[PDB]
């Protein structure tokens, strides 16, 4: 119960915006979707499960 | 004891305020055996916080929005930094000390009250420096009024502003641009990057380097159908090919040299250029009015008024000065509705378009030989 002490937040609301922004020109790769598939087995038993 | 009614007010004394005993904190500098001397400082961050002093009626909210509202909105221009330079050239055989101050436009909210004022909220917000010099020997006394000061007061022409708080056009149906001139600027000193008081033999300067491009614009439309910021900056690029609206990379930098048994007072202040959309048809139908930054503007006080009386005066209604040259210049534009269709062949003499509902439309062309059609 000690992790976030050490924020202030009347100093973070004191911050001017940002309004010039120089850009990095590679700062974005590309987005790999996740393509799953799910399986299915069929386990026959004579003792209900 | 001012003369006014009760309820409260908002008074701005102006700018060219020096506080109290904060007078070499920044430090001086020393020349010798004819050197000259420059220094100065960029009002950007750290140094562009303004100093509240509120009374339990005026809390730090109140006094801001109050003051952002009617005077120059200093949040914003907090952030695009602003820098002033004082140079001087010492004699042949002596030696010359000159220090730095800042100097601050001082804002007041008060409540009157049967002709005597019960409270009072200041605000100071950081403008621009001040440099007092002075030529000495070793071993010379200086008068303790030239280091330490023991009250503010205003080095520039005291002020009182205050606000109580509660033809024929021979065109064709169709657009126009008009560009209405340059060097506009708000009412109020609302639009003032600062004053300088340059001292006998100094040489002031204000300089706006772009170090951050921004700009702030104004727009204003009477119907914001068929107007927007968008479709008037398209019309504008359209006609006279703008490309840069809230960007520039274009500095603009005033120097002033005093003369040897004067001083001066120089005033720099943000220009704007007025450009006007209208709709002519038959009898303006429709108006917007943009207002692009331009490289500023310059006035040149010989010197401060004698210290006759502070009289009392009120803000002007808000709108807009022009201090430059008076112009006019009318350019049509095509309206985007209407389609345009081109053709890909040179127009020769004796030729025939097949029109190809209701609606208007356009056609381009041009003539193979030079001739009246």
């Amino acid at each position: 119960d000690s992790s976030l002490d050490n924020v202030n937040i009347g100093v973070i609301d004191n911050i001017p915006e940002i309004i010039d922004v120089n850009p990095y020109k590679e700062n974005c790769d590309k987005f790999s979707p996740v393509q799953k598939i799910t399986s299915t087995r069929e386990i026959n038993t004579n003792i209900p499960w | 004891t001012i003369d006014l009614a009760d309820g409260n007010y908002v008074v701005s004394r102006g700018d060219g305020w020096i506080l109290s005993r904060q007078n070499q904190i920044l430090g001086g500098s020393v020349i010798s055996n004819g050197s000259t001397g420059i220094v100065g400082d960029l009002r950007v961050n750290d140094n562009a916080i303004p100093y509240y002093y509120p009374t339990p009626s005026f809390n730090e909210e109140y006094i801001k929005n109050n003051i952002q509202t009617v005077f120059a909105n200093f949040t914003e221009a907090n952030q695009i930094p602003i820098g002033f330079e004082f140079s001087k050239t010492a004699p042949s055989n002596k030696n010359l000390y000159m220090y730095l101050q800042y100097t601050y436009i001082r804002y007041e909210i008060i409540k009157v009250l049967q002709h005597e004022i019960i409270e009072r909220a200041v605000l100071y917000v950081p403008s621009l420096g001040y440099v007092k010099s002075i030529e000495f020997n070793p071993g010379e006394k200086i008068n303790k009024d030239f280091y330490f000061l023991t009250n503010d007061k205003c080095i520039l022409n005291e002020q009182f502003l205050y606000k109580k708080i509660l033809r024929v056009l021979p065109y064709s149906n169709g657009l126009y641009v008009i560009n209405k001139g340059d060097g506009y600027i708000r009412t109020n000193d609302k639009d003032l990057i600062g004053t300088l008081l340059i001292e006998a033999g100094s040489s002031g300067s204000i300089i706006q380097p772009r170090l951050r491009n921004t700009t702030r614009p104004l727009f204003t439309t009477s119907n914001d159908a068929k107007f927007s910021q968008q479709y008037t900056e398209e019309r504008l690029k359209d006609a006279f090919n703008v490309q840069l609206f809230n960007t520039s990379t274009s500095l603009f930098k005033f120097v002033e040299e005093a003369p040897s048994n004067k001083n001066i007072c120089i005033k720099a202040y943000n220009t704007y250029e007025k450009y006007e959309l209208i709709d002519y048809q038959n009898s303006i139908v429709n108006k917007a009015e943009y207002y692009l930054p331009s490289l500023g503007y310059c006035e040149v006080t010989n010197a401060p008024s004698p210290e006759s009386e502070v009289v009392k005066t009120q803000v002007a209604e808000d709108g807009f000065i022009q201090n430059g040259p008076e112009e006019e210049i009318v350019v049509g534009v095509i309206d985007p509705s209407e389609n345009i269709q081109e053709i890909n062949t040179a127009i020769s003499d004796n030729y025939t378009y097949n029109i190809p509902n209701n609606n208007p439309f356009y056609i381009l062309f041009t003539v193979n030989t030079t001739g009246i059609y």
